[PDB]
């Protein structure tokens, strides 16, 4: 039973592409075929385009309820 | 503007060529000599002709943002936005009828792009609107010199 | 007008917008049920 | 061609007894405390918004009504018309904010 | 000390209202807030139907409600941080001290 | 001059009440909230200070739409200062006909003694007090005042369930508010407010009558 926004807001995209860029850095396993760039944010932003970031988001409602959205499920805007 | 009810709907339309006959009784408890006759015709004279609880609507229908929250249920736009879109769909279907350009789109898809622009423009959760309304009355309040 | 803006800031710092689209304080208190009576943003309403 | 009276003082029941001449459906005031106590708190909230907009619009500034209806629905949250000062921070919940 | 004395070690406040404040500030520790007016309503009714200064420690009709809506509705002991609860409790304690 | 003035004034404060009993559910017919001040003269006494529309004549009672077991009296008292002496005259009229609610349209004010013993009767007699001063205007006609509508208990729980909401953290209207007193609303009942907005067209918000 999950009734929240189907879309990924800008703050979602900020935290996902920040943690995943630190989950590319700190010698963490990269999960896409790449060309040789050296910035973690470009890797973590080309993984969002390829639906590869495996993060679950706990969108807290004000009660304390949480819905578990996957980054794969959320429609990102172009 | 005016008032609505189950019995107020009944009295003015069915009971004024009927109550207006000659009865000259006293005002019982401040009531009319004919208002007690219409309440006699209301309370114990008909059952299952209480259908004016649906003629007079039981309330207004609620807005489409109170029921059917706007981020999930599509085309749940505000009631002044529907009037703008319907006025524009009345104007567009009269100006695209004679305009000799391509016109690949119709009303059913123009409405859909306007309604999905209304839906996509909702303030996303986390907006911190309190400091956006503490500054929109706090930065132009430094431009207000006394002339 | 440092004082007016400082007071309106610290009396409206908490009012963030929630995943059910109701503006709430820093303690769950409901201020509005839709933000600004239709739920929209001030930037993204320019071409509507 | 709407004749508008515009008095310099406030007595609401003085004008209520002139009803065949004054269209009292469309009355207005500055005093939020003279509309909260006569016409209610839910019309002393569509007077705060107009009394902020008609202060910024004297000086040419226009503020979006979605910022003002967030201030009227915060100040009229507890039923009364609270100020945003040191005597409206007593209602708050966090000691480290007060 | 300005509201207490040396002869008897009690306080000079009337005990018709100390029991009410004791009875309400144990309700608002839970944060019920529907019954801060109900307790003063039943205090006024119990004080008008029979005057009794001999009630020294407790009143059974106040304590029946403040042990009913505290034992029941006990799970909301952490939802007492709402503005409407702390506003009312600072208001009642300030009315007491002033 | 108390022949045309007080006739117009009683017509006004009767039209406000018969627009007030309809706005709480009680049976008010259409031809008796569309009085034209000549029907007030044809059906009532035309000279007030003589005593043909006497303060015993003008009392009306009407019943609710659901059940006629619960009614209300509209009492127009005689003296301009209702004390305890005539707060217990009309309760004798209550007990003989088995009601619970009544409204007293006081002419110049009720005493501070009786305004305590009116609230502190019981939950049996729910008695209300209206000045004559604030019943000439009918403040629910003002185009800044929303459509307050009363709300049953089956619809409060669903709106506390849609927002995962408690009764504490819902906004407040006090019971001394001039339009909550128009509808005669007790502590605890949520009222639904349909604001005629300009950003939207309608905006439903809910308030507790505290
Ligand atoms: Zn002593």
């Amino acid at each position: 039973k999950r009734i929240t926004t189907p879309y990924m807001t800008k703050y979602e995209r900020a935290r996902v592409l920040g943690t995943r860029a630190l989950q590319i850095a700190m010698c963490a396993p990269v999960m896409v075929e790449l060309e040789g760039e050296t910035d973690p944010l470009l890797i973590a932003m080309k993984e969002l385009k390829a639906r590869k970031i495996p993060i679950i988001i706990r969108r807290y409602l004000p009660d304390g309820s949480y819905e578990d959205w996957g980054v794969d499920e959320l429609i990102i805007t172009d | 503007l005016l008032r609505r009810g189950a019995f107020l709907s009944y009295s003015q339309k069915i009971q004024e060529a009927v109550k207006a006959l000659k009865l000259e009784s006293e005002n019982r408890n401040g009531r009319s000599p004919g208002t007690q006759e219409m309440l006699r015709m209301w309370y114990e004279l008909d059952e299952e002709s209480r259908r004016k609880y649906q003629k007079k609507a039981a309330a207004c229908p609620d807005p489409s943002l109170s029921v059917w929250r706007p981020d999930i249920y599509f085309a749940s736009v505000s009631e002044t936005f529907e009037t703008k879109v319907d006025d524009y769909s009345q104007e567009w279907a009269a100006q695209t009828e004679k305009s000799y350009e391509k016109s690949e789109l119709s009303l059913d898809r123009l409405r859909t792009l306007l309604q999905l622009k209304w839906q996509r423009s909702l303030c996303e959760p986390g907006e911190a609107v309190g400091l956006l309304a503490a500054q929109s009355i706090g930065e132009p309040s430094t431009q207000m010199t006394l002339n | 007008s440092g004082y007016l803006q400082r007071c309106i800031i610290k009396h409206l710092e908490g009012l963030v917008v929630q995943y059910d689209l109701t503006v709430r304080d820093s303690d769950g208190s409901v201020v509005q049920f839709l933000y600004g009576e239709d739920g929209l943003d001030i930037p993204k309403t320019q071409f509507l | 061609k709407e004749l508008v009276l515009n008095t310099e003082g406030i007595n609401l029941p003085e004008l209520f007894k002139y009803a065949e001449v004054l269209d009292l459906r469309r009355l207005y005031s500055n005093d939020i405390h003279a509309i909260a106590n006569t016409y209610g708190i839910e019309a002393a909230l569509r007077v705060i918004e107009k009394e902020i907009k008609d202060v910024f619009a004297v000086y040419g500034i226009a503020v979006d009504p979605r910022h003002l209806s967030l201030v009227a629905d915060y100040m009229c949250f507890e039923g009364v018309y609270k100020p945003l000062n040191r005597f409206g921070i007593r209602s708050n919940s966090s000691p480290l904010q007060q | 000390l300005r509201g207490s004395c040396l002869n008897c070690h009690m306080l000079t406040c009337p005990r018709a209202v100390i029991h009410l404040l004791l009875c309400q500030l144990r309700v608002l520790e839970v944060g019920a807030l529907q019954a801060v007016y109900e307790l003063e309503r039943i205090l006024n009714r119990f004080l008008e139907e029979n005057p009794d200064p001999s009630a020294s420690e407790i009143r059974e009709e106040l304590e029946q409600y403040t042990t009913e809506i505290v034992q029941n509705n006990l799970l909301g002991s952490q939802g007492a941080h709402v503005k409407n609860v702390c506003e009312s409790k600072s208001k009642l304690i300030a009315l007491f001290w002033k | 001059m108390d022949d045309e003035e007080e006739t117009y004034r009683l017509w006004k404060i009767r039209k406000t009440i018969m627009q007030l009993c309809h706005d709480r559910g009680y049976l008010v017919t259409q031809d008796e909230l569309d009085q034209t001040l000549e029907e007030f003269k044809a059906q009532f006494g035309d000279k007030p200070s003589e005593g043909r529309p006497r303060r015993t004549d003008l009392t009306v009672l009407v019943a609710h739409n659901d059940d006629p077991t619960d009614q209300m009296f509209v009492f127009f008292p005689e003296e301009p200062k209702v004390g305890i002496k005539t707060i217990k005259v009309y309760c004798q009229r209550m007990q003989e006909e088995n009601i619970t609610r009544a409204l007293i349209v006081v002419q110049q004010g009720m005493t501070p003694s009786a305004k305590q013993s009116l609230v502190d009767m019981a939950p049996k007699y729910i008695l209300e007090q209206f000045l004559q001063q604030e019943l000439l205007i009918n403040i629910t006609e003002h185009e800044l005042v929303p459509e307050h509508v009363v709300m049953t208990k089956e619809e409060v729980t669903e709106l506390l369930a849609r927002y995962k909401l408690r009764e504490n953290q819902l906004p407040r209207i006090q019971a001394g508010d001039p339009v909550a007193r128009y509808f005669g609303i007790k502590r605890g009942q949520v009222v639904k407010i349909i604001r005629p907005s300009e950003t939207a067209g309608r905006y439903i918000t809910y308030r507790l009558v505290q």
